């Protein structure tokens, strides 16, 4: 639904439709998992991201 | 930075160096591979425009590792709104040259969308700003990157814990003389943690000199800006150097 409360449960942005409709979406150089909300890496260095962290 | 502790090296992989001649001018922040956002003050006095550099991947300023990157600023495009020696409406969108690589070390930060940023990022207490500005007020620079975690204020609370602050603006930091960032510090990235990604919120400005007790840093709301930001990131560059585009 509306994705204005919590993001509607979005890793990143979302918006939302009609009534009960809504989507989430993912900056550039990512995509949204199957799961619905999460968006994981399409590049080697994603904007946001820290490799040196990241790599753990 | 006033207050805050040595950024280790790679943490901070957005964060840019603006010199003018070789001198160090401006901090700015890396959004793409060839933009990067600073602020409009930054360029009030420019000497020669075809002598501005930007540097990715640079941490001590006192050695070279090889992972520091040069580039050409081939443009600097600034609000119309914009008034020069004043402070609303400060940031600044510039084009380098040739593209600056992505490695470990160079790495754009997330341009968050508007309501994203608005009603999410907005309300996220703790942000980081970084700079090689100075280590206090009429102090000397530093030579390694800094960083302070600051927290951001309400425009409302701002004013009254202070007895010129305009919606482009938010406040953060603290008014106990700690903490806080100084002119050399100006242009760098105000970052915001969210769900395991860094977002540009805010843009590091103006504030009644550093680390003044009594008072908070001023940073551009970047927000108010992503729109502009992006028509022009979609554009086809045109002829000059200095240019003004209208805003809203
Ligand atoms: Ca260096």
């Amino acid at each position: 639904l509306i994705c204005v409360n919590e993001n509607g449960g979005c890793e990143q942005y979302c918006s939302d439709h009609t009534g009960t409709k809504r989507s989430c979406r993912c900056h550039e150089g990512y995509s949204l998992l199957a799961d619905g909300v999460s968006c994981t890496p399409t590049v080697e260095y994603p904007c946001g991201k820290i490799p040196i962290l990241e790599k753990r | 930075i006033v207050g805050g502790k040595v950024c280790p090296k790679g943490e901070c992989p957005w964060q840019v160096l603006l010199l003018v001649n070789g001198a160090q001018l401006c901090g700015g922040t890396l959004i793409n591979t060839i933009w990067v956002v600073s602020a409009a003050h930054c360029f009030d006095k420019i000497k020669n425009w075809r002598n501005l550099i930007a540097v990715l991947g640079e941490h001590d300023l006192s050695e070279h590792d090889g992972d520091e990157q040069s580039r050409r600023v081939a443009q600097v495009i600034i609000p119309s709104t914009y008034v020069p020696g004043t402070t609303n409406h400060d940031i600044a969108l510039l084009r380098l040259h040739q593209p600056v690589v992505l490695t470990d070390h160079v790495v754009p930060l997330c341009l968050p969308e508007r309501t994203f940023s608005e009603r999410t990022l907005a309300f996220v207490r703790f942000s980081l700003v970084s700079g090689w500005g100075q280590l206090l007020d009429r102090g000397a620079t530093a030579l390694e990157l800094m960083v302070l975690n600051v927290p951001r204020l309400m425009t409302q609370d701002c004013l009254q814990q202070s007895r010129n602050i305009t919606e482009y603006m938010f406040c953060a930091g603290y008014s106990d003389g700690s903490k806080d960032s100084c002119k050399g510090d100006s242009g760098g990235p105000h970052a915001t943690h969210y769900r395991g990604t860094w977002y540009l919120t805010g843009i590091v400005s103006w504030g009644q000199g550093c680390a003044t007790v009594g008072h908070f840093g001023v940073y551009t709301r970047v927000s108010q800006y992503i729109e502009w930001l992006q028509k022009l990131m979609r554009s086809e560059p045109r002829p000059g150097v200095l240019l003004r585009a209208p805003f809203p």
